RNA sequence: GGGG
DNA sequence: TATAATGGGTCTGATG
DNA sequence: CATCAGAGCCCCAAA
């Protein structure tokens, strides 16, 4: 039943759903270049603030233990950057 | 649907007593009368170049193909030629009858008014808009918003 | 499935 | 690692 | 009026 509740994807929201994921992925190689930060890190920060604080926990492949303290750490240095980064 | 900015320079001859004077037209904005039929003679020597908006209509001589004279046909004058044909000067090239008036997709920003002896030859900057329709595809997307005013070269899709 |  | 594939197979007594 | 927990002992050969 819950399943059944999202509605399946037309062929256009199929291909522009599949783009910005695609796009996303590119955009986190990008920003840890300009950061000079793990690509990992960078992307699940940014899953962290997606989800909602319901989920916030220690990723082990990361380096840093991801509490509310370490996350607006990064999301402070992220939102620190220039309109064109 | 890309309504695309052009602006260029046209004119247009009238028996001076149908004219009424303004130094602008807005759009559908009466821009003279005529008592009777008059015939919109040619001036120039060439090839015509016809190009119908949704009212109103432009036409192009020119010799080679360099432009020679560039002629602005009204609401009310039905264009008396075709595409790509050859008129010789004082051949009569469109009909207006009685009241005519601006397009309602095309305005007159300056007018410059010469006379000569019962008639006016108008010299109007006009700026209008031609759109034209792109077909968007399911593996393409949009990169820009409604009201965008884009320059050439610029991406839309 | 038998015994008591 | 790439056709497309998108919703399963008795028998009684005490307690809320 | 529905849901759950009870409903004798020991022994054998089988599986």
């Amino acid at each position: 039943h819950e399943i059944g509740q999202v509605p399946l994807l037309t062929l256009e929201e199929e291909v522009e759903l599949a783009r910005k994921v695609e796009e996303g992925m590119e955009a986190i190689k990008k920003l840890s270049e300009i950061t000079g930060l793990d690509p990992d890190l960078i992307r699940e920060v940014v899953r962290a603030k997606i989800l909602g604080s319901a989920r916030v926990r220690h990723i082990p492949g990361l380096k840093e233990t991801l509490d509310p303290k370490t996350v607006e750490e990064i999301d402070q240095k992220l939102k620190s950057l220039p309109k064109e980064h | 649907r890309v309504e695309y900015v052009k602006k260029e320079r046209a004119g247009l001859r009238l028996p001076l007593a149908a004219w009424v004077e303004k130094e602008a037209y807005k759009p559908g904005e009466i821009l003279a009368e005529l008592p009777e039929p008059y015939l919109f003679r040619a001036e120039e020597e060439g090839v015509v170049e016809l190009k119908e908006l949704e009212e109103g209509a432009f036409l192009v001589l020119r010799r080679e193909d360099e432009p020679v004279a560039t002629y602005f046909l009204p609401v009310g004058m039905t264009p008396l030629v075709v595409h790509g044909e050859i008129v010789e000067k004082g051949q009569p090239l469109a009909e207006a009858k009685g009241l005519l008036r601006m397009p309602r997709q095309v305005r007159a920003a300056q007018v410059e008014a010469e006379e000569e002896g019962e008639t006016v030859y108008l010299t109007l900057f006009l700026e209008w808009t031609e759109p034209k329709d792109y077909r968007v595809q399911p593996h393409m997307n949009v990169v820009v918003p409604e009201g965008a005013r884009v320059e050439a070269g610029d991406k839309i899709v």
